[PDB]
């Protein structure tokens, strides 16, 4: 099974290719502009590192879809401000250069493993986003922020289209805020790491302040990348065809918090960290969708796959690794 | 006596007005194309023939300026260089009027240099064109001082008043003959470029007195003196400079007052980005700035 | 001023080609596969029929972009039932091939009037749509009846970009349920004609039942061409450019009714019709979004227009033209 | 009295400045972003919060004017539509400072339609803001002439120091409560829209003294009065009106005056196409004229 | 024979369709985008027009390359003001377009009978221009009206390299001054009429002044239109092959005037003319390359031409036609 | 700063790279078709040899383009008998395959640094060769050795004109007859190196002839790379971007010498040379644009740049390194 990864050099990448070669069964292409993320990977035998970067290449990329049996892209620029700042890039390469990709695996009769987006609910009211029942609500023309949920969403739909015309293999899933260690920089343009956990523990490498955008009452849902990781890995697998045109959050449901909370959570981790003191003190929280909870039962079913790792263990375990890594003298 | 005139902005108006009264013969006046007066509109107004080229040092210039057979030539804030080809053509020679005291602040913007430096007086100098620029020998230099609270728009006006003055008595001067003229000493000469936005850039880990010339070095009309809240590039247009903590942090929000390298610069006014001018309080909540 | 109508053949092509041709300075050019419902103007020295297809044409259609001034594409398939039958070539027709053109005029610097859809707001609560601020609400992916909705509204979306980012000249209209004389046929893809109104006409006509879909109490609004057609003359003219960028509705807020309703005042002027011993019984009301107003400020502002038209006379003008066209023989 | 201020232009700077020397509490400034003073950097230097939204007819805007609890609104020179749903927040009302003797010239530019028309007055009025632009009664109204050589600028100048003579006090008077208001006659208003290029484009089948209001209307710093040589722009930035040829022609070349439809136009200064200004005399042989 | 004139539209179109058309044995397409210059032709059974722009068309000039067996492109601008105005204008349709078109005739191995210019010679110091010795002269790269010159004169090399390389079989011609009945409008994009009297003859019509640029002592030869046709049809009947990969000068040497002289002459036929009264009084003389005399020696070998027709009799037929056909209601 | 050199492998690659590489912050990608002229630099770590070939590759090359910031297009034919013996082939490299890597700068907004020629200026009667007012001067067409020359010149113009047009920015440079260490080889498609003094050289290497064309008086001026290089990394600094849109000529004016001359000082500094004695004797002096001096007041103004290395320390040092790198087997 030669499992194509499109921006391999970084969170998800280094975890799934630690993952699939543990396994005797995976050669694992990774394609990227970079390695340096993944560098110890470089030398391992069932490893491919390929050069590339899906806004300038067509053939090489095209190639490598052949080449190999499935293909998960997780090129995307996925920074809020970028939405607004840069909104024709994030179009261009998370939609364009991506619809480019998923025509290659329709032409080459390749399975497709999507990274849809939690933001594709929008404002949805159910308590529970639910992949297969719950509407999805934006705002107006007017309110740009939206550019980056609805994008993802006609990609989805396209990839659904291709499924039932055109006999595209896929599955979609949804992340909700994963973490652990080796996170994205905040502005890599590749998915899965958790912005806002990636930002606070930031905010407390560089003592900066904690910004509670309305008192940061707004609640969102963690999952360890152990958790998430597992989870995809078993969409790889695809026991039994059960993953087949399916879309799945993955998320832990219960590792709940408002960013407030959240906030609080790190900063006690945080000072009770014996390399603490190589950080400056804390800056303090600065006052400056309400809710963003997965339905799991997708997963549950199509997968067997429940989270494991609570929310204290998780942030313990990102901080440690996050503080333990940074350079001191950079 | 007839003269062709190189001349733009105040400075330019002002000695085209102060030749007029002096009795000169303007055969053309050369300038630039674009809150000062403009010596374009002057010109069309006294009806005397005015160009606007962009580069002067070319044959097709210098013939034509040959052609009006001036007897003397003035650069009065003129911006671009006037090769000796043509300034040999006027045989009572070439005079430029230039913003300090000269041999200092030789070359450009000494109105603003001068403010950036914290100097406490300067001056304007009528000086003989030479082959090399701003070093020829000096007709007249009139002082004036600068006060502690002068920013570059009150500098500019006492400027143009001291020239006022000094062409008043030494244009009939020029043209009662030649003056024996005050050469300028090599050694003690100083120079400037053309600023750069980045010569505008205020560095925090700086005397607060130093940064609080910079404001008013270039304040409005000027560009104004500029940092950034972290990406975020933000304008100081007026400032106090005032008597522990890191270069750059804020010491208080209202009054705004930021750290420096010593003392702390009270950002009076200012403005975020291309945003609107307000007062320092308030600029500090709209970057986002706390204690 | 060289107008270009894509899809000229039909309600709106009419309509406005009479209205352009009565001005002086109007070169209209009329693309179409056919001409039966213009062929009175194919003798006018104005107006250029254009032989075409949106889906087969590439460099002819494009040709005539370069050629004219000013374009106006109104060829879409609108039929609700093709959402769900054929929604591929809803897509393709509609989105796919209508982008194009829309390049075209952004490569030749050409400006667009554009058709968007009603539709676009889908469930939107408030009472009055407003282009420039009501929320757009739809259903989740599994109801498919909203890929037309969705389509039109990235189309707008696009639309907006480049004209942010690539300096293309747009107006953007909305129109609801315009009506009166020469409607399209129900299956024609060219947009213009209320679909709601054709189809109880015909109902009337070829005797069949006025379907009530739930007791048809979802309200509507309709719009005289007449009104319809001088806002459409107006954008084209665009007085002082007060249309650049703007995004315009186009209906009579006023002339509300439920579909119960409106059957009740076709059926009343029908029975009343000097012709309509020519049609059979009326086969009766048939029980098998809930409304749907414009707000016009924007064509108050931009157009200087209000609707002058009552809901009787052009129920009455429309029926009246219909039946009278009717080839009785067939 | 605490109020909220839209102003914008060398009399929003006087309205602000009138206020607050008449003891208004000003809690904020609305403007707009860009030869007139800076109505944000007079509320920035006075520590004023000022704002600059595009447009304020959107619910975060009347709530954030709610939120300061105006007790009166005042427009000076602010140029977009303020609605109803924020001017009646003000229990005391809204007034607004409008250039010209309402109710004629309501709308758009009135100092410069009025030397369009050749008008020999005109006034700047203070009135309460109703539902209809520029038609709510009349606090007060002060009429000044408007001299033949008055251009633009000139009356620019004399309608701010009038603005100033009216409002010194009358904002005391409105501090006091409600004036009885002098109601405008519909019949009698006369209303302008914003001006295009298009209209201050010379035709020169018109009357000599016309087409002279016309460059008077827009003479610098307004963008000028302009015609063409065939097919070369150019630019009359100055005239005079001179006492049998087809119009457009020229008469004589220096000094380069036209035939209207009656009399003739001197072009005493211009400019050819995006060229510097010159005496008309060198715009004619610029442009290629001859009688 | 089959010959395609592209950019027939005009003075050369005319003139040389009239002149292959008295002959039993030519076809002539006659490619433009009006007709209104030759409408007269339309209903001849050997002449064929083809809608058409060589800025669009890419196929459609492509098959009739193919279907013609000689092919004249005469679409250039060659207004002088454009030079410095609209360079990259004529540069794209002088030199781009054109050189298109003769990579068809190459490739379909067809015979190009291409409009070099005199203008190609530039300051060249000879008396003679002569188009096998002549050095050719421009000025400086900061001397833009240049690059008209300097593009016709690369696309002269471009043809004579294919010529010598790919077997292109060629002639080249260099009209000076043609000139007689149906002249170019000045800003038509077509070669051939003399811009100089042209524009004096439209002094004269709309009383304009004559503009003699440093005293109008630069001098030109002119050259009747039917000697001109002539040598043009001779190029194109090709007796002996005689004109294969030749550069063929085609002028009158004799016809030498100043612009000032050349202005006099046309007043003197001008004021004796009997529809003189239909224009406005001589609104004058205006003050405000030196010489261009071809050596015509390459006609005389390979066409056996000399010119037939005296200065007086082109410059008193060229002007009786030109006021006899304006429209003096417009 | 990442710098893409074409044709690394020669002369100006060597020492360019050499140049950039003491400095911290470049990136050298140096492309080529081999790597042996270079083969010290393939080691480090901020050089970055890329296979490649500018008339094989399309997208490569574009690539490579869009990934780095600046470009330096060195690979052209400038062997003079080519001019005349394979025109068409200098033609195709120097002008089309050059033209291509220009609208890829323009296309991703990239700067150039184009290597003009001191040949534009053709027979020039200017003393100085001054790039902005020198008037540029060629023989007739039937002169088939300018082919190259005006290859160039117009390679520049049209450089000119995507300034101008589409804000590409660009500075032109010109080399006179740069001299040292690493010459090319005398038919190595690589811009840069004295093939005059590359020649003499070879004559005496070699022991043939000297060959002075009508005696060899024809003078030309000769510049150390050392101070060549050092020009061109200026360029390359773009200190105040005072380099936009410039013309440099980079040469010494007063090294100036006759073939004759040059010919003399290299045979003196021959004869004294401790190696001598493996090269043959001297075969003699063999009698078989008249003068090209560089005004250099550009370089003066955008660079503060002058030359220091006198005429004999030049020689000697070319010389030298030359006559020790000969590999004497062979």
């Amino acid at each position: 099974m030669r499992v194509l990864i499109l921006g391999v050099n970084g969170f998800i990448g280094n975890h799934l290719t630690e993952r699939l070669l543990r396994e005797d069964h995976y050669e694992v292409y990774g394609l990227d502009i970079g390695s340096d993320a993944i560098s110890r990977f470089l030398n391992h035998p069932h490893f491919h590192f390929v050069e590339g970067d899906i806004s300038i290449h067509s053939e090489w990329i095209e190639y490598h879809v052949k080449k190999c049996d499935v293909v998960l892209p997780l090129v995307a620029i996925a920074t809020p401000i970028e939405y607004t700042r840069n909104p024709l890039r994030v179009f261009e390469l998370d939609f364009e250069e991506n619809l480019r990709i998923i025509r290659y695996c329709v032409k080459y009769r390749k399975r497709i493993i999507f990274p849809s987006t939690s933001e594709v609910y929008g404002m949805c009211s159910d308590k529970y986003f639910d992949e297969d029942h719950s509407n999805l609500i934006v705002g107006p023309v007017n309110k740009p922020r939206w550019i980056y949920s609805v994008s993802k969403q006609l990609l989805d739909r396209v990839i659904w289209a291709y499924g039932e015309k055109e006999g595209l293999q896929f599955t979609l899933f949804r992340p909700f805020n994963w973490m652990g260690p080796r996170l994205d920089n905040l502005n890599a343009a590749r998915i899965g790491s958790s912005r806002a956990i990636t930002q606070l523990i930031l905010n407390l490498v560089e003592g900066s302040p904690i910004k509670l955008i309305d008192g940061g009452k707004q609640k969102r849902c963690f999952t360890d990348i152990r958790d998430g990781i597992e989870a995809l890995y078993r969409i790889i697998e695809n026991a039994g065809n059960r993953c087949d045109g399916e879309i799945i959050n993955i998320g832990n449901p219960e590792n709940e918090a408002s960013i407030e909370e959240l906030g609080e959570m790190l900063l006690a981790s945080f000072e009770k960290h014996p390399l603490r003191h190589h950080f400056p003190p804390f800056a303090g929280f600065r006052v400056v969708v309400e809710h963003r909870k997965p339905s799991i039962r997708n997963a549950h079913r199509c997968l067997d796959w429940e989270p494991k790792i609570d929310m204290q263990e998780t942030i313990d375990e990102t901080l440690d690794f996050f503080l333990r890594t940074v350079d001191l003298t950079d | 006596m007839k003269t062709v005139v190189f001349a733009y902005h105040d400075m330019g108006c002002l000695g085209i007005e102060a030749l007029l009264a002096a009795g000169y013969e303007i055969s053309a006046i050369f300038t630039h194309t674009d809150f000062y007066g403009s010596v374009a509109r002057l010109a069309a107004e006294r009806g005397i023939p005015v160009y606007a080229p962009d580069n002067v040092n070319h044959p097709l210039w210098v013939e034509r300026i040959a052609q009006l057979s001036p007897d003397v030539i003035f650069s009065f804030y003129y911006r671009h260089l006037i090769y000796d080809e043509i300034l040999q053509l006027a045989p009572a020679g070439a005079f430029n009027l230039h913003g300090s005291l000269l041999p200092k602040y030789r070359g450009r913007a000494p109105l603003n240099w001068v403010l950036v430096n914290g100097e406490t007086e300067t001056g304007v100098t009528l000086h003989r064109m030479v082959k090399r620029a701003d070093a020829g020998a000096i007709v007249a230099q009139l002082r004036i001082a600068i006060a502690p609270d002068d920013i570059a728009i009150t500098l500019h006006h006492k400027l143009c008043h001291a020239a006022r003055q000094l062409l008043e008595q030494t244009l009939p001067a020029i043209k009662h003959g030649n003056i024996l003229e005050i050469a300028q000493r090599e050694n003690e000469a100083t120079c400037f470029g053309r600023r750069t936005p980045d010569d505008s850039f205020l560095e925090w880990h700086k005397p607060a007195s130093v940064l609080h010339n910079m404001v008013r070095a270039v304040a409005d009309p000027w560009p104004g003196a500029f940092s950034y809240v972290g990406n975020q590039k933000f304008t100081v247009w007026s400032s106090r400079v005032h008597p522990k903590a890191q270069p750059g942090s804020v010491i208080s929000v209202a009054p705004l007052l930021i750290a420096c390298g010593d003392g702390a610069l009270e950002i009076v006014t200012g403005q975020a980005g291309d945003g609107i001018t307000m007062q320092g309080s308030q600029l500090a909540q709209t970057l986002g700035l706390v204690q």
